[PDB]
């Protein structure tokens, strides 16, 4: 399964095992809810069996009125999407004229039909609640037979139940705006939302994929309000389709690489700012710099090309030789010699420098080792905490074997009397270029 | 709905013996299984349960080690294995579930019972029968007998003129005798019947490999 | 464990008449508001059948004739009226706490007018004779009460060793007995013999009921 | 942990009204469940990674084991805390906080079983869905969380269940006095 490869020279680690699941377009499907609206109720009196009906008819006849008022390091590099436009473009198709009487007609007869819209896209559909054909065929009758003292106790909170979700709906989107993400369990149950993916235009693959990981698909989608013309509540549910799977992916950790002498300013540093995650997808490799936003589950990683770069597959040789004339790994320079550590998937990364206290800790065993000054690695095999000053970090846990690549730190190539201490994006070349630039310009003048 | 328990078992002592259970007309996910020993001439003892849907299990402590329950949801099969046998062992083990119910509770009553595996422990190899036609003496009824004698193990089964005569029939439970069985039986038909009739004694014994005809033949 | 006491460990009772039978409990079989006891009848060479089930709830197909008491150690089994059919042995069974247990059982028989038996003798078959052995069937069939006496003898002088004696269980249809006697001699001593006699001493009659053959 | 009972496919024919929220809360029970049987399977930049729920999760792998359970459920069966040691090694504290076993398989499923599902007190269904209620609001929020839920809301932990658990933890009294005064901003962390 995962393994994972510590470079000592750069002062980073990167994790091999995992595998793709990459959102790379979007599917629109619409819910509607049927719900009917009532004329009022002649139910006068305070009798305790009657005063019940009449407040729930009264919390759901307002609950469509409230409805009503309703409708009326390297992040900077990435780019900026607009996360619900599809979508919203669906839902604005909506408003054209009778497209809710298509849609109403399609779903007369079963609860899911295809319908091809104004605009020629065929979107399914979903009649997930029937709150018209209750009300007015079962409820309603029930109250006329009954004379609104209802003898059986049921049937009101039978109706309670079913106003339950409507309720929580227009309580949801009140606070929302109309848009939500993740997409609640009133909006989609969960048995609901694993029978869109059946019917969903994608390989059995795609649909065992987010059959298993309906919880990862719920925090990837969009809840976009519609209208309520006629009868009919109708809003859009943006789901992730993921159309790059199974190919294999490593997460890169990186952490800052100093020299090791204890006086307290002189010290020069060097940070590889490339951290994330990283997956091949058709020839290329797509790499995500924030991987706090990629959702990992067991060995397979759910990412969003949203927040992705494209790049050349040279990157990889970043990780084997920082100085390859193929491709300009990105670095960052400092004189802040700061002591942190970076726990990887297998073990952690600590950066001790100054005088800070760091060691490594077993469960049993107490401390079991004390680092030197400088970047270094740990196994999670019989470690299991890190502690760097005041700094207690657990460690993964997760089960596979890491291996260490020993190497002279890149950092003690550079002599501190020419070197760039402000670099936030350089690269190697770059580098290269100031030191040259500032070494033949000193050296010039004597 | 059928539960159908494999057959008769002779185990050497010391060794171990796996019975199974096969569920027909429904599927043994949506229930619980029980299995029950019964001793000769003993009482009911819970063997334990198991829910087949994740092989959860609990045993009574007694058999904890004996008895190991599991099953099988793609052949709708539950088993019992028993292990290092003595002749205590030696019983009638039950397969059972409730079906007819509501709902299905590991607790409720147990409706449906599988027909038993009589389970015997012993060193005794296995014997054929010799099958004995029993004709009367050489009234207006008359009486007519078949005589099984030394066999083992059991079960053998008789039956007359091919299961068609069984009114009038009395068999016998087998005994012991000097390390093998012994069983009879007899039917009684008017007797214009016999020997106008042909009657004929039919044995099979499945742990032999045998199965003969006998014709009960006038003196 | 809890242990359940059955009692009668065995009753007779005449057909049409009201019967019970007790379960008492060693700890209370009570949760809430049900009582996990249940009534089994099992007739021989057949699994039980459940009859009732909980306290006093009837298993479908079960006839009405059955019904079931009791709340907390004291439960109740009454069969009214009985009927020929409901010769069996009866267990109860908790199922409240774990492991389950069974009561030691209540055998039910049906009490019916005395019968005295058909007797038939059958001297060794052909094949026998040839196989070496020898054995004489004695059918003592359709009796009542099962307690009945049967002796061997062979010219005239009573003889034990060798006698095997099945009885079968109560007929559910007339609630009769019947019992196989079975003399097994060698055939080198059969043949030296001449006369086989079968007695059968039974309540309904004070002399015995003789069946014999004679050697032909 | 909480005791559950699995509740098996019920055969309730009928469209009595107390019929149908029988039915309706025993599917709606049935529906969490295998909802939850699905989860088992300016100077910032210098700060540092850490992983929050390492510890948690390391604790939450050794249960995954074959019958890691049966440890924790014999040792939670006289008493509602314990402590039991794991596979691994690691002795951690466990609690019972609810048992909803006891009502459905002793108290509710007899009472379907001998009413043939035709319920004759309404009581009893209120009284099912109040029992049901938290265990649905627990798998609400790991449902919509992928697993994981902070802050530990009043479903995942009651306030006397969580002042109980303070108790037992292994602190000094200004440690317990601490977090006992500031619960709410103990469950944000
Ligand atoms: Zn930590
Ligand atoms: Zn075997
Ligand atoms: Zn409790």
């Amino acid at each position: 399964n995962i393994t994972e490869e510590f470079y000592q020279s750069t002062c980073s680690a990167v994790s091999k095992g995992y595998l793709s699941a990459l959102r790379t377009g979007w599917y629109t499907s619409v819910i509607t809810i049927e719900l009917s609206n009532i004329k009022e109720n002649k139910c006068n009196g305070t009798d305790a069996k009657v005063k019940l009906i009449k407040q729930e008819l009264d919390k759901y006849k307002n609950a469509v009125t409230e409805l009503q008022l309703l409708m009326q390091f390297l992040g900077f590099l990435l780019g900026v999407g607009s996360a619900i436009a599809s979508g919203v473009a669906v839902s604005k198709v909506l408003h054209l004229e009778g497209e809710v009487n298509k849609i109403k007609s399609a779903l007369l007869s079963t609860n899911k039909a295809v319908v091809s819209l104004s605009n020629g896209v065929s979107v399914l559909t979903s009649k997930v609640l029937d709150l018209k054909n209750y009300i007015d065929k079962q409820l309603l009758p029930i109250v006329n037979k009954q004379s609104c003292s209802i003898s059986n106790i049921e049937t009101v909170i039978e109706f309670q139940q079913k106003n339950n979700r409507l309720l929580e709906i227009t309580r949801e989107f009140s606070v929302n705006a109309g848009v939500t993400t993740p997409v609640s369990t009133y909006m989609l149950t969960n048995s609901e939302l694993l029978s869109l993916i059946n019917d969903m235009p994608i390989t059995n693959d795609q649909k065992k994929l987010m059959s298993n990981n309906v919880q990862i698909v719920r925090q990837q989608s969009y809840s976009i309000m519609s209208i309520i013309k006629e009868e009919v509540l109708a809003y859009v549910v943006q789901l992730p389709l993921y159309g790059v799977i199974d190919t294999p992916c490593w997460k890169l950790h990186t952490s800052p690489l100093c020299t090791t002498n204890t006086k307290e300013g002189s010290n020069i540093c060097l940070t590889r700012t490339d951290r994330g995650w990283y997956c091949d997808n058709a020839g290329s490799v797509s790499f995500f710099p924030q991987a706090e936003t990629c959702k990992v589950q067991s060995n397979r990683v759910f990412c969003d090309t949203m927040n992705s770069l494209t790049l050349p597959s040279e990157v990889n040789l970043c990780n084997v030789d920082i100085f390859n004339p193929k491709y300009d790994c990105k670095i960052m320079t400092s004189k802040t010699d700061v002591s942190s550590s970076v726990i990887t998937s297998l073990g952690a990364i600590v950066s001790c420098y100054g005088k800070t206290k760091c060691t490594a800790s077993n469960k049993n065993r107490g401390i079991i080792k004390t680092f030197s000054n400088g970047c270094d690695y740990v196994s999670n095999k019989g470690v299991d905490t890190v502690s760097v000053g005041n700094t207690l970090y657990y460690v993964n846990k997760q089960e596979g074997k890491s291996l260490y690549v020993k190497g002279e730190p890149i950092i003690n190539f550079y002599d501190p009397l020419v070197f760039p201490s402000d670099e936030f994006d350089a690269s190697i070349s770059q580098v290269n270029e100031k030191i040259n630039q500032s070494l033949a310009f000193i050296r010039k003048s004597d | 709905v059928q539960l159908q328990q494999s057959g008769a078992e002779l185990v050497k002592p010391g060794a171990s013996v796996k019975l199974s259970c096969t569920a027909s007309g429904f599927n043994i996910k949506d229930t619980f299984f029980h299995w029950v020993k019964q001793r000769p001439e003993q009482g009911l003892e819970w063997i334990g349960r198991i829910d087949p849907a994740d092989g959860h299990t609990k045993y009574d402590p007694k058999f904890q080690g004996k008895a190991t329950i599991t099953a099988d949801t793609s052949s709708n099969t539950a088993f019992l294995q028993l292990s290092s046998l003595t002749s205590v062992d030696t019983a009638v083990y039950y397969c059972a579930t409730t079906i007819t119910a509501v709902v299905p509770t590991p607790y409720n009553a147990m409706d449906y019972w599988g027909q038993g595996t009589s389970v015997t422990v012993s060193s005794a190899s296995t014997t054929a029968p010799s099958v004995y036609p029993l004709a009367p003496v050489c009234g207006s009824s008359v009486t007519l007998g078949c005589l099984v004698k030394g066999y083992f193990p059991e079960p053998v089964t008789l039956t007359w003129n091919s299961g068609s005569l069984s009114s009038g029939v009395h068999t016998f439970p087998a005994l012991l005798q000097s390390g093998l069985y012994t069983l009879s039986s007899s039917v009684t038909v008017t007797s214009n019947t016999w020997p106008s009739q042909t009657i004929t004694c039919n044995v099979a014994h499945p742990a032999s490999s045998t199965k003969v005809d006998k014709k009960i033949e006038p003196r | 464990d809890i242990v359940l006491t059955q009692s009668p460990a065995s009753l007779a009772v005449s057909l049409g008449q009201r019967t019970t039978i007790s379960c008492r409990a060693s700890e209370s079989v009570d949760s809430f508001d049900n009582s996990f006891i249940h009534w089994y009848q099992q007739k021989p060479g057949q699994p039980p059948k459940l009859l009732i089930f909980l306290a006093s709830s009837l298993e479908s197909g079960v006839p009405a004739r059955f019904s079931g008491s009791g709340s907390r150690t004291d439960f109740t089994l009454t069969i009214d009226p009985v009927e020929a059919d409901d010769a069996a042995t009866y267990y109860c069974q908790q199922s409240n706490e774990d492991p389950f247990t069974f009561g030691s059982g209540t055998k039910l028989e049906i009490k019916r007018a005395d019968a005295a038996p058909t007797v038939s003798i059958f001297p060794p078959s052909s094949e026998q004779l040839t196989s070496g052995g020898a054995s004489v069937v004695c059918f003592l069939n359709n009796f009542y009460p099962k307690d009945i006496n049967v002796k061997w003898k062979i010219d005239g002088s009573e003889r034990q060793n060798g006698v095997l004696n099945s009885w079968t269980d109560q007929d559910s249809k007339d609630s009769t007995y019947s019992m196989s006697s079975t003399l097994t001699l060698t055939k080198d001593e059969y043949e030296r013999h001449n006369s086989y006699t079968c007695e059968a001493t039974h309540k309904t009659s004070t002399s015995p009921i003789v069946k014999s053959f004679n050697r032909n």
